[PDB]
């Protein structure tokens, strides 16, 4: 319901992290997508806390090692997903009220995400 | 069908002008039927048989 | 033939054929996505599912296309159930198809889009529409991934067009892609990271979405807006039909034009991307040497100059030396002129020691009916896509049935992922080739040895095992086609020996030349005079130049008139008049295709400023010389062409011109037959078309060379920087240097400049 | 949509760091020849960005052909008048007016505030 | 016949939608009638129907 | 209904009878027999000859017997003291070689000008017609203009820095003959209709 | 006015009608059809058609042959006033000279009919 | 000899000329019907020196080329233009005239400015009457010389020295 909001707020959060890691390691970031519902929004209420629907971390070859996508506004089954290229690792962030934002059921933290990132970055290291 | 809905504003004004017009129409008519000069300019002229109206296409 | 009834109409159509094609012949249609022209089907799209009676009705809707035909068959396509299903599959397809239409640049060419709207629509007269049943979030995956210096990849475009992956197998038989993860998690990728195949770019056209696009024209124009100008290629001697997509009188994009004579649906990469020089700074106002510098002049000012230049000239002092980029018309006019006013020679830039008028040409379609191909040369470089035509030959395919639409869209005769032969061809290159992938008979020869091979096949020298097996094979090959290089045509003896063998068992020849329209110009007698000289050599003291010649050419002259399209270092201390010349795109005239076929070249609609063809300019030199050539226009030239006895619209022409003027020297530097030409090295292809220097690891070592770097080299054909290639297929004792521009097969002298 | 073909549009792909429009494509050149503009309105209907929204302008007229092919920056929601109006208002130093009023804005416009019964 | 365009020609070189531009551009008076008449023709052809309210407005 | 005594006759004379499901009907005649046939109709109580549309079928994506075809629309005005509302077309395919055809000035003085137009726009000389002149077009432009063959006459539109549009390839528009970017079409894009 | 109440204002078959623009936001299929509609525009089937109508100016009608392209293969316009003008030398037989002006005017010329 | 070349005269006479504008409309289009509108009934023109609104160049020198035109009209218009007195101004009214709106055709004449020189364009087909007012206000101050172009460039106070006057 309003789950939505905290999720969005979480999505920003996560994104923020993605940038941080990006700068931290100096690794390449690229915003991928923006909301359809921003484009074709044109007088109908927009209030999303960012404009960004999809964004990714790339190796420095334009090849991502990590993709990060939010669900759109009215697009049901609202979750945020991650997936590591060539790994078949598909992560489904739910939000759980009374907890926070959970990875399956385990609460996400930044470090979790960093660990995922480093193992990605270093392992797959396509370039 | 048309591409969007009517204005609401359309309704007042539409009534309004229907009120005024009957009277107005009359007053234009009023200029013509009398004015015996109106007669003397118009009546005789503009002739053509109905039959020929179709033949030549009217 | 097979008795088909598709719904309400019957057709004969011989057996082994796809239902699909008869459908389209019948004027009935279906949505179609997987299978395609010139390619073996798969079932994957599943769009060609119909029901059929023969009279009952199948319990499962077979992909008609995949299935063969049957006599007395009924095909049902107007089925209510079909239409419903079509929509169905459409919806299914659309499930993750990311919304991107306005910025989609598949766009007008989004055939997918068009099928959607054709065949789609909800099952319900409606009083309220429906659009979906879907509503969940889509997949988000990969985009903005540059796949190549020419090609951008945004992955979620793909419909799982399997076409390209398929292409790579079918057409080049060289693979570089693959599906990756399974199920829905899947997606196609490369692990080449930039695909080093010589044919690649066709996939842009094949991509039935906009995943693979020409970045160079990304966000530059829109599909519909372009004028798609069918015209002719000339950039390789195949000179394929092409289509110049243009807006603002500027070349947006080259796409294939699908003549099934000189390609089918196939283009070289060099052809498609190697066009930016045209899109770039080019000569567009006449120049003259002042006293120290070049001066912006008119045509008139030049004509005055021409008279001046021809006031102390006898016309035997004058050299006419053309590019290998001249039309029949310009040829014809040169011919007639050099008659009229004798000059000591006519030549053209790419011209060789022994013509292709020493041999038959052949057809590509001829080459499918063939037995064996004995190959000496390099299809990949010289005649690129012929390489591919051979691949098909080799993969065993017999000529396509062409009907009331030409090509069908399924190969049942051949079926993908399946063998090829090696022993159906013989190969001679002086080094490495991709052909060796399919070759077992392959041989790296020394440069000058080619003749000897020939000699040995005739049996007056002793071959190798390969050459022996070859000997045998040529016997056993009842109608083989002999394929001849640059190293062949430029070396008299080799040519002679070939000439013998190919006569002995009479048989057609495919003559790959570094000249483009070598054969037309040959026919137009643009060959040395009896006293003569070559295009490379000086033979005059004044000159007309359709091209930038050899350095040694420039010395031996004192008035030089160049009709060029750009400036080059060779000119600003050797020029006396430079003039603007039109692109081959925007040139007008007729060319003699390597097949033997005459083709017209459309003028392209492009900006050019001033650039009034060599036709006019050559005419005007003659005007400056007191000689009216009987024509100076296209129109009269067509007449005059026809007069020379050529029937327009792809005549086959025949003539045997025997001149066997020797001219070889033995160098230690090679002119390697290359796939690129100097002026192409601009744009993003700047690097792609830079020079390479190949040498045996041994000689590399011995000269203490860095084998990653680029090295300065000085040749009498210019100073090149060249990446250093180790390659033991090059025997030491020669340096193979990638010859940008025409000219190959030569042993040439230069120096490893330091 | 423009039957007059009244639009010369050079496209471009936005800056990734500094995108002039959030999109990946924008209009690097946006020209309109008002000398034949159809002001289709269908124009508006096709545009999906709702970029194009008819104004309330009509105070346009000048002496020179090629001045009347209004540019991008003249075609914004950020200008304060018509080209001649504005050009006058600098040389004269006078301010602006446009002499129209509506009952209220059109919802479609949602930037610029026009005189509306409460301005002129 | 000192004026003329050849609308009839031109409109074969524009879309159906586009043609609706042309229809009131040859009747200074009742513009909408031309338009309607053309509309109807098309509507008939592909068999499309029009809402009652639409028809009211029309 | 006035129509019907024509219809049985038409059928009797074997003339093909076109019909659109929109209830529009043509009668395909030869040139020769037309005049008299049509004479008989007016006699049979056909009030009003509304139209003459000259047709150029230079290029069509189906075969037709002739390139030039005329079509009359005859009507019976029921609001008149005679008539039944009986409205129908007559189509008459026309040799390109002879752009002749006897007038119907003879039965309506409307015709006069209508046929004049048709001389201008398509090449047809209607036999027995007083005056051919253009009544609608220059006589300094020739070639019986408004034909498919006949030029379309475009000019590039101009924008800053001379940047121009050429109309005739700008268009994403098409004809049925035309294929566009697509290699084929079917479905909707081969037309569509409804019944529901 | 009596017969007026809420209702959709155009045909809701989105195949043949451009869709509402408040839904591009939503489905792809929308987007597709929308895009398509305003670019290419539909293909009506092959046919000729005519409808007679009463204009203010008289008998109005369009004889439209479409070949099933995106543009018609014939647009004939029935222009009443033009036909009505044929009857002018007739109408103006033996008339008086100041009167002749009015006699033209009274018939109503809209030159568009005529000129086309 | 036209009221110039002393400080006084030129301003005087120019005020005279500017304020007395007598429109001769050259209807052949929809423009006319809007033009009669443009005259009366909401706004006036009599306060801009106009009782002349009618067909004599023998009454006017303000040429309003109002509407889309054909080939047949070019010499006609030319001649009509010629049969005006020596100072004379050319308004090119509306899109239909000015560059030929939405027609590209042999029949039509596109870019009316071809036939005769112009000084004022006023786009829009239809435009608003009021735009025309704005235009003549322009034209007022234009012939007053208190005008430029959009590049600050000055211009003559007449239309009639851009091509030959007579
Ligand atoms: S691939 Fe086709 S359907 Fe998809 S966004 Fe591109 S043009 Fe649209
Ligand atoms: S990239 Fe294109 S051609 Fe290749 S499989 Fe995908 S949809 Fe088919
Ligand atoms: S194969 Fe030759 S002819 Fe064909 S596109 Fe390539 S260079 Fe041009
Ligand atoms: S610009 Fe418009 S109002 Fe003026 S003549 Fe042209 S179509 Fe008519
Ligand atoms: S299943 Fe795709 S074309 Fe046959």
């Amino acid at each position: 319901a309003s789950s939505e909001r905290e999720l969005y707020e979480a999505w920003v959060e996560l994104l923020s992290w993605m940038r941080e890691y990006a700068q931290a390691k100096g690794v390449r970031f690229e915003k991928e997508a923006d909301f359809p519902d921003f484009i074709y929004r044109m007088e109908r209420p927009y209030d999303l806390p960012t404009t960004i629907m999809t964004a990714s971390l790339s190796d420095g070859l334009g090849e991502p090692f990590l993709l990060a996508d939010v669900s759109p506004r009215h697009a049901k089954l609202k979750r945020i997903g991650l997936r590591l290229p060539r790994a078949h690792i598909h992560l489904h962030a739910h939000y759980e009220p009374g907890k926070g934002l959970v990875t399956g059921k385990i609460p996400l933290t930044k470090e979790r995400f960093f660990a995922l990132a480093d193992r990605a970055r270093e392992a797959l290291a396509f370039a | 069908g048309v591409k969007e809905d009517l204005p609401e504003e359309f309704v007042p004004e539409l009534k309004k002008l229907l009120e005024v017009l009957p009277h107005r129409i009359d007053e234009y008519e009023a200029l013509f039927a009398e004015s015996p000069i109106f007669y003397e300019r118009a009546r005789g002229v503009g002739v053509i048989p109905p039959e020929v109206a179709i033949d030549l296409g009217l | 033939m097979v008795r088909v009834k598709v719904n309400d109409r019957i057709v004969e159509v011989p057996p082994g054929t796809s239902v699909m094609d008869a459908v389209f012949h019948a004027g009935y249609d279906v949505p179609l996505f997987c299978s395609e022209k010139h390619l073996s089907p798969i079932g994957a799209c599943r769009m060609c599912l119909v029901r059929i009676g023969l009279i009952q009705w199948q319990p499962k809707l077979a992909a008609s296309c995949v299935t063969a035909v049957a006599d007395g068959m009924v095909v049902d396509t107007l089925s209510d159930v079909v239409r419903e299903a079509q929509a169905g599959m459409v919806e299914f397809t659309l499930l993750n198809h990311p919304l991107d239409c306005p910025t989609c640049d598949k766009g007008g060419a989004c055939e997918l889009q068009d099928r959607t709207v054709e065949y789609g629509l909800y099952e319900k007269p409606l009083e309220l529409p429906v659009y979906t049943r879907f509503e969940f979030t889509r997949r988000h995956v990969d985009k903005h991934h540059p796949l190549s210096p020419f090609v951008i990849l945004d992955r979620e475009r793909c419909i799982h067009c399997k076409r390209c992956v398929r292409y790579f197998e079918e057409v080049p038989g060289d693979e570089v892609l693959d599906f990756i993860e399974r199920g829905v998690h899947t997606f196609i990728g490369t692990m080449d990271f930039g695909l080093p195949s010589g044919f690649s770019g066709n996939i842009t056209d094949i991509c039935p979405v906009g995943a693979l696009l020409d970045l160079t024209a990304r966000f530059r124009a829109r599909n519909w807006e372009m004028e798609e100008t069918p015209t002719t290629c000339a950039l390789c001697p195949v000179g394929c039909g092409i289509t110049a997509d243009t807006r603002s009188g500027e070349l947006l994009r080259i796409r294939a034009r699908e003549v099934p004579e000189v390609n089918e649906i196939w283009i070289c990469d060099a052809g498609r991307f190697g066009h930016e020089w045209a899109d770039q700074n080019r000569l567009k106002t006449p120049l003259v040497r002042k006293e120290g510098r070049l001066v912006e002049a008119t045509w008139e000012e030049a004509f005055l100059a021409l008279k001046e230049g021809l006031k102390e000239a006898r016309g035997e002092e004058v050299g006419l030396y053309l590019a290998h980029d001249a039309t029949l018309e310009e040829g014809l006019l040169a011919s007639e002129l050099a008659k009229a006013l004798k000059t000591p020679h006519l030549d053209f830039q790419g011209r060789t020691a022994a013509p292709a008028s020493l041999f038959p040409p052949a057809s590509l379609e001829d080459l499918l009916q063939a037995d064996f191909a004995l190959v000496l040369g390099d299809p990949t470089e010289e005649a690129p896509i012929l390489h591919l035509r051979l691949s098909e030959f080799v993969r065993d395919l017999k000529p396509p049935h062409r009907y009331n639409h030409g090509t069908p869209f399924a190969d049942l005769q051949i079926k993908e992922r399946m063998p090829r032969r090696t022993d159906k061809m013989a190969l001679f290159a002086p080094y490495r080739a991709p052909l060796m992938k399919w070759a077992a008979i392959h041989e790296v020869h020394r440069p000058g040895e080619e003749r000897e091979i020939l000699l040995a096949l005739l049996g007056d020298k002793e071959g190798s095992e390969m050459v022996a097996k070859a000997k045998e094979a040529w016997e056993k090959a009842k109608n083989p086609v002999l394929i001849l290089g640059a190293g062949v045509l430029q070396d008299t003896v080799a040519a002679e020996r070939a000439r013998l063998l190919a006569e002995r068992k009479g048989a057609k020849v495919l003559a790959m030349t570094p000249a483009a329209n070598a054969r037309g110009l040959e026919a137009m007698g643009v060959l040395p005079g009896a006293k003569g000289a070559s295009w490379d050599e000086p033979g005059a003291l004044y000159a007309y130049y359709g091209f930038v010649p050899p350095e040694e050419a420039l010395k031996g002259k004192r008035f030089v008139v160049m009709h060029l399209s750009h400036l080059h270092p060779l000119a600003e201390r050797y020029a006396h008049v430079v003039l603007p010349a039109p692109t081959f795109y925007e040139k007008r005239g007729h060319l003699v295709n390597l097949e033997g076929r005459v083709l017209p070249l459309s003028p392209a609609p492009i900006e050019n400023g001033e650039a009034e063809g060599a036709l006019q300019v050559l005419a005007l030199l003659a005007e400056a010389l007191g000689v009216r050539p009987p024509f100076r226009l296209h129109l009269e030239a067509q007449k005059a062409l026809k007069a020379r006895k050529v029937p327009e619209a792809m005549g086959r022409l025949s003539f045997r011109l025997k001149e066997l003027r020797p001219k070889e020297r033995k160098g230690a530097f090679y002119l390697r037959p290359t796939m690129w030409k100097a002026h192409q090295a601009v744009g993003k292809a700047q690097e792609a078309a830079r020079a390479e220097l190949w040498a045996h690891p041994e000689t590399a070592r011995a000269e203490a060379l860095p084998e990653g770097a680029q090295v300065a080299v000085e040749t009498p054909f210019g100073r090149v920087e060249a990446r250093v290639v180790h390659r033991e297929d090059v025997p030491k004792g020669h340096l193979y240097l990638s010859a940008l521009g025409p000219a190959a097969g030569l042993r040439v002298e230069g120096r490893v400049l330091v | 949509a423009c039957p007059a073909y009244a639009i010369y549009v050079e496209p471009a792909e936005n800056d990734p760091e500094n995108p002039v429009s959030a999109g990946e494509r924008y209009a690097k050149v946006y020209e309109i020849n008002m000398l034949r503009c159809i002001f289709c309105g269908l124009c508006e209907e096709a545009c999906p960005t709702g970029a194009i929204v008819l104004g309330y302008d009509f105070e346009m007229a000048d002496y020179e052909y090629s001045d009347l092919v209004y540019g991008k920056e003249d075609m914004l929601v950020d200008v304060v008048g018509t080209k001649p109006q504005r050009r006058e208002a600098k040389r004269t130093g006078k301010p602006v007016k446009v002499g129209y009023v509506v009952p209220y804005v059109r919802p479609e416009l949602e930037g610029f505030k026009a005189p509306t019964e409460g301005g002129k | 016949g000192y004026l003329h365009t050849g609308f009839e020609k031109t409109m074969e070189h524009r879309t159906y939608l586009q043609n609706i531009t042309y229809t009131p551009r040859m009747d200074y008076l009742h513009s909408f009638a031309h338009d309607l008449a053309y509309a109807l023709a098309v509507e008939k052809l592909l068999g499309a129907v029009v809402p009652p309210r639409a028809e009211t407005i029309r | 209904m006035r129509l019907e005594r024509v219809l049985e006759e038409a059928r009797a004379k074997g003339y093909p009878i076109e019909d659109n499901g929109l209830g529009n009907l043509w009668v395909v005649l030869p040139r020769e027999r037309f005049k008299e046939e049509m004479a008989h109709y007016k006699a049979m109580g056909f009030n009003f000859l509304a139209d003459i549309v000259g047709l150029d079928y230079l290029t069509y994506p189906d075969p037709r017997p002739e390139r030039f075809a005329v079509v009359y629309e005859l009507v019976s005005l029921p609001g008149w003291k005679d008539g039944d509302g009986s409205r129908f077309f007559v189509r008459v395919y026309v040799p390109e070689e002879d752009p002749r055809l006897p007038t119907v000035t003879d039965l309506w003085g409307s015709a006069n000008f209508l046929e004049r137009e048709v001389y201008d726009l398509f090449g047809i000389v209607f036999e027995g017609h007083p005056d051919l002149r253009k009544i609608l077009t220059p006589e300094d432009l020739e070639g019986h203009p408004l034909r498919k063959d006949y030029p379309l006459g475009e000019t590039p539109t101009l924008f800053r820095e001379g940047r121009y549009i050429i109309p005739a390839e700008f268009r994403a528009a098409l004809t049925g003959k035309d294929p566009g970017l697509t290699f084929y079409k079917g479905g909707s894009r081969k037309g569509y209709r409804s019944l529901w | 006015l009596e017969r007026l109440e809420p209702g959709p204002v155009r045909d809701p078959n989105p195949q043949i009608t451009p869709p509402p623009r408040h839904l591009l936001e939503t489905s792809m299929e929308a987007v597709i059809y929308h895009f398509k509609h305003y670019t290419e525009g539909f293909h009506p089937p092959k046919g000729e058609v005519y409808v007679p109508t009463e204009s203010a100016r008289g008998e109005l009608g369009y004889y439209i042959v479409s070949d099933g392209g995106s543009m018609p293969y014939r647009v004939k316009v029935r222009a009443p006033s033009f036909v009505n003008l044929q009857s002018l030398p007739y109408a103006c037989k033996g008339e008086q000279v100041p009167d002749m002006v009015a006699i033209i005017a009274s018939l109503d010329p809209v030159m568009g009919d005529v000129d086309r | 000899r036209e009221g110039i070349l002393f400080t006084t005269l030129e301003k005087l006479v120019a005020w005279g000329r500017s304020n007395s504008l007598w429109p001769a409309t050259f209807g052949l289009a929809c423009c006319a019907i809007e033009m009669m509108a443009s005259t009366d009934a909401r706004n006036d023109l009599a306060r801009f020196g106009s009782e002349v609104f009618r067909a004599s160049p023998r009454q006017a020198d303000v040429m309003i080329v109002a509407g889309r035109l054909s080939k047949k009209m070019a010499p006609v218009m030319r001649r009509v233009w010629e049969q005006m007195p020596d100072p004379k101004w050319v308004i090119s009214m509306g899109a239909c005239a000015s560059s030929g709106g939405m027609f590209n055709n042999y029949a039509i004449v596109q870019n009316v400015d071809s036939v005769v020189p112009v000084d004022v364009y006023v786009p829009g087909c239809p435009p608003r009457p009021e735009a025309l007012i704005y235009a003549v206000m322009q034209l007022q101050k234009k012939v007053r010389g208190q005008a430029y172009n959009e590049r600050g460039e000055r211009l003559p106070p007449v239309a009639a020295w851009k091509r030959t006057r007579g």
